[PDB]
């Protein structure tokens, strides 16, 4: 009928593939000469359940000086996508320490979906033995598991841009989870 | 640098801005960059072009739109927002149609120029939150609100990319909440926002021949009828109680029907969808005299359908069903007035007594000045607890409550129409006047009390204050006199003080008729319809549905063949009108 | 008032307080009352509402009527 607009922030460590990830499943191209450092102001027709909806994608990085204009893109944010690299383990542990309060502080009562990216590179034998040489391993899908359980992700997958694998499905339970209005309200006042 | 193209781009000078696509290709920038952006408010080049213009004509934009289209950046060039909560959100095209430039509107549409972008700041919020000007934060609304038809026209009619006319925004408001809201009940206002909410209806009628736009809801579920009533915007509820459209294609979008005419007598049948009682939906009558709280709430119902419904609900309830509720009243009086006082019998008539205090406030506590009722219903209570154990006390909670009964004996004398205003006025002095003079002058009391107890030189002042008051009275002797170490100083001031007290209370009464019931005696009249309409309301909720369905007002009307083929069928209530001007 | 008080014993009380009304008669009733310390309250209260109700009615009569 009428398209519901609703906004989608993506919000990880750099080199996690965000931007490639939302590159992907704008345009379904992989850019393999230029990459820009954020996409910014594109909206997706996308529809799941009977519902056609305008999904606004923001994008966050923190390279240089984006940091300090990052939080004033939270406000009306309607769903989240925390990423982090499959390929890369150091990624994992900082979501809890860093990422999560600061979500949590600037907007909070909002869905959650946890990603881990490139499966592909967690087999690669170049990978593999970079992460064997300081005796680590690729983020295991257990760890992932665990790790959406104790953070209240509403969901994980994992995606991968060069194969445009699970894309579709991530970012259709993506706008899914959005399209829930919460839970009215806790402990409100009188 | 930043500055230099910023007074380039006010001056509106083209030439300077030559060689700019070269610098920027050189240095491979863009005209979304951050550092071409001003920092406090993301503000870029365009935005700063469009506000300023010579004559309505600004020849950089031509220049800034082919540059940006060179660079590759033209998407984040149209549609780079702002960032500051001020300004949150405007985009390129809120300048272009909020400076009337129709051109660069079109020119921005044809640009691939986001037309669904939402401004959310808190500078466009309403009034109460804050914001200057509301108009629902879509492009297509702030051009409707504006009073720009081309604009409209154009925005819907564009080949590019069209603007649903159904979208809402975050509140959930559609075009024709917003026109709503900023609509006002000044004379001009209200003729450019009819005429543009009727321009828009029928353009989305043949737009949209399926859905009815009206019939959409915001997110605080409100259709611009209930929105129009609920806010008190007056002329342009009036106007879409009595729309009438003479095409064919769009007839079943208008409300009142004109059946037959016999001369200079004529029968016109109106529309009660959303607008009667014993419907699952709100009524319109309902929330305009629940929660309203307009200041022209009285001018409301003198609309034709509107004053003309409460008389036809008068026949079937409010001048035969009065009686009853007043009569229930008075027989629980009775039965509260036997508890003073057929051992069995009378004992099942005590019980009687506290079940009917019971009851009452089993329906107060439903129902939830009846806080004043309720205080009734909470007396009640203490008096079996104390009953069981014995205690003597009970009495005094029984005292409190029977006069308290007798008393609101006086809200059933307000019900009908020729105490309705007596009783009324009764009640506003002795809650506007009467309890502020009753307040200060026990304070005044007291403290002359004390006066008097200190002339004299707690019982030693309790006996005076008891016998001070039967001394107001007259009753009682001047016993305190005679106890008095200087009396000479006292006996002026015992006559003054009874001056005083007198005196304040008697310009109370001078105070109450101009001061308060000056403006009670103008209203009187719209107070006791509003009153009436009150008490006519609850008699209605009270019933279940199907004691409601008994008695809808109307007559079921088949109003034309509809465009399924089944005749829509809307329960519409006759209004008998004649006028011997015109044929 | 009869209550607090605790038919021939309701029409002396009712007399007697047609003279206190007027304030001649003594307050005889008041002696004789199991529960005087609420009455007294509501004895001034009761006389106050039945002339502000009237009083009232002078307002009511000028503009209404
Ligand atoms: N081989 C491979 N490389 C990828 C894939 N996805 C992302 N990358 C690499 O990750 C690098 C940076 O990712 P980026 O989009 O900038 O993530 P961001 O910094 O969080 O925005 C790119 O240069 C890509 O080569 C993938 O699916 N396969
Ligand atoms: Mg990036």
């Amino acid at each position: 009928m009428a398209a519901i607009r609703k906004k989608l922030v993506i919000v990880g460590d750099g080199a996690c593939g965000k931007t490639c990830l939302l590159i992907v499943f704008s345009k379904d191209q992989f850019p393999e000469v230029y990459v820009p450092t954020v996409f910014e102001n594109y909206v997706a027709d996308i529809e799941v359940d009977g519902k056609q909806v305008e999904l606004a994608l923001w994008d966050t990085a923190g390279q240089e000086d984006y940091d300090r204009l990052r939080p004033l893109s939270y406000p009306d944010t309607d769903v989240i996508l925390m990423c982090f690299s499959i390929d890369s383990p150091d990624s994992l542990e900082n979501i809890p320490e860093k990422w999560t309060p600061e979500v949590k502080h600037f907007c909070p009562n909002v869905p959650i979906i946890l990603v881990g990216n490139k499966k592909d590179l967690r087999n690669d034998e170049h990978t593999r033995r970079e992460l064997a040489k300081m005796k680590q391993e690729p983020v295991k899908p257990e760890e992932g598991r665990d790790m959406a359980n104790r953070i209240g992700a509403f969901g994980y997958m994992e995606c991968s841009a060069k194969t445009k694998d699970g894309v579709r499905e991530v970012f259709e339970m993506a706008t899914r989870a959005a399209l829930q209005a919460r839970r009215g309200k806790k402990k409100s006042g009188c | 640098n930043r500055p230099i193209l910023f007074d380039i781009v006010s001056r509106g000078s083209t030439a300077d801005l030559d060689g700019l696509l070269p610098f920027l290709l050189t240095h491979k920038k863009r005209l979304t960059d951050e550092e071409f952006r001003e920092p406090s408010t993301g503000k870029t080049c365009l935005p700063k072009a469009l506000l300023n213009l010579s004559n309505g004509r600004n020849d950089t934009i031509p220049v800034l739109l082919d540059i940006a289209e060179r660079t590759g950046n033209m998407r984040e060039f149209i549609n780079s927002p702002f960032r500051d909560i001020y300004y949150r959100g405007q985009t390129a095209l809120h300048i272009a149609i909020e400076r009337r430039c129709k051109h660069y509107v079109e020119l921005l549409v044809a640009q691939g120029a986001d037309v669904h972008a939402q401004a959310r700041g808190r500078f466009f919020q309403p009034k109460d939150e804050g914001g200057y000007f509301y108009f629902g934060e879509l492009p297509l609304s702030l051009a409707a609100c504006t009073n720009q038809p081309h604009i409209v026209n154009y925005l819907t009619e564009n080949p590019h990319k069209k603007a649903d006319m159904r979208r809402q925004d975050s509140r959930g408001n559609t075009v024709l909440h917003a026109l709503v809201a900023i609509a006002d009940n000044t004379r001009e206002n209200t003729k450019f926002v009819t005429k543009m909410y009727d321009l828009l209806l029928l353009k989305c009628a043949r737009l949209f021949p399926d859905s009815n736009l009206e019939a959409v809801l915001n997110n605080d579920g409100l259709s611009p009828l209930m929105m129009a009533a609920k806010t008190g915007k007056i002329g342009i509820f009036q106007h879409i109680i009595r729309r009438e459209v003479t095409d064919e294609d769009t007839r079943h979008l208008s409300r009142k029907f004109k059946d037959w005419a016999y001369g200079p007598v004529y029968s016109s049948l109106y529309d009660l969808s959303s607008l009667d009682t014993c419907g699952e939906e709100a009524s319109v009558l309902e929330i305009l005299v629940y929660n309203s709280k307009i200041e022209n709430r009285h001018e409301m119902l003198a609309v034709e359908p509107i004053n003309e419904l409460l008389r036809d609900k008068w026949r079937k309830f409010g001048a035969v069903s009065f009686y009853i509720n007043v009569v229930s009243y008075l027989c629980a009086m009775v039965i509260f007035t036997l508890t003073a006082y057929v051992d069995y019998l009378r004992l099942a008539g005590e019980v009687i007594t506290l079940f009917t205090g019971v009851l009452f406030f089993f329906t107060n506590i439903k129902d939830l000045f009846q806080l004043l009722y309720f205080i009734y219903s909470v007396l009640v209570i203490v008096s079996a607890a104390l009953y069981l154990a014995g205690i003597e006390a009970y009495l005094a909670v029984m005292v409190f409550a029977l006069v308290l009964g007798w008393m609101n004996a006086l809200y059933f004398t307000r019900g009908l129409k020729l105490t309705g205003t007596y009783s009324i006025m009764i009640q506003k002095i002795l809650f506007k006047d009467l309890f502020r003079f009753l307040l200060v002058y026990l304070l005044f009391m007291i403290g002359y009390a004390s006066a008097l107890v200190s002339l004299l030189n707690s019982e030693t002042f309790s006996t005076f204050l008891l016998d001070l008051f039967k001394l107001t009275i007259g009753m009682g002797d001047l016993e305190m006199l005679s106890s008095t170490k200087y009396p000479v100083v006292f006996i002026i001031l015992l006559v003054t003080y009874i001056i005083l007290t007198f005196v304040l209370l008697l310009n109370m009464l001078i105070a109450l008729m101009g001061e308060t019931v000056g403006q009670v005696s103008k209203e009187s009249k719209h107070i006791w319809k509003l009153q009436w309409a009150t008490t006519i309301l609850d008699i209605e909720r009270s019933f279940p549905v199907f004691l409601r369905k008994a008695f809808r007002s109307g007559e079921m009307v088949t109003v034309g063949k509809s465009s399924d083929g089944t005749p829509d069928r809307r329960w519409c209530f006759r209004v008998d009108e004649v006028n011997w001007s015109h044929w």
